[PDB]
C-alpha cells in the first residue's frame, strides 16, 4: 500500500 | 475555496470529512531538508521530531462547525511559519505534520 512518507506527500505537499 | 478543492483532489475529503489539515509550499525536498534541522520533542513526549530554521509559506484548513460529510466544508488560513515534522526511515523523512510554529 501507500507508505508513510508518501502518505505525508499526498496529504501535506503542494510546492 | 482552495481547501475544498486541494482536500478533495488529495482524496482526504471523499470518504469523509477531515478536521484539519495543512499543505506546505515550498519544494519536496526542501521541506525533507527539515528532518536535519533542529531536534525537538513532539506533543507526544517522542524525540525525533524537527523544526525547520526558516518559517515555509502554508496553508491551514479548517473544518467549519456546521460542516458535516458529505458537504465537508474548510476555513483557509494563508500563513508563513516554521514547520516541525516528525521523521523516520531511510532516507530519513517526515511521515508526520506535528506543527506550525
Amino acid at each position: 500500500k501507500e507508505t508513510a512518507a508518501a502518505k505525508f506527500e499526498r496529504q501535506h505537499m503542494d510546492s | 475555496n482552495y481547501c475544498n478543492q486541494m482536500m478533495k483532489s488529495r482524496n482526504l475529503t471523499k470518504d469523509r470529512c477531515k478536521p484539519v489539515n495543512t499543505f506546505v509550499h515550498e519544494s519536496l525536498a526542501d521541506v525533507q531538508a527539515v528532518c536535519s534541522q533542529k531536534n525537538v520533542a513532539c506533543k507526544n513526549g517522542q524525540t525525533n521530531c524537527y523544526q525547520s530554521y526558516s518559517t515555509m509559506s502554508i496553508t491551514d484548513c479548517r473544518e467549519t462547525g456546521s460542516s458535516k460529510y458529505p458537504n465537508c466544508a474548510y476555513k483557509t488560513t494563508q500563513a508563513n511559519k516554521h514547520i516541525i515534522v516528525a521523521c523516520e526511515g531511510n532516507p530519513y523523512v517526515p511521515v508526520h505534520f506535528d506543527a506550525s510554529v
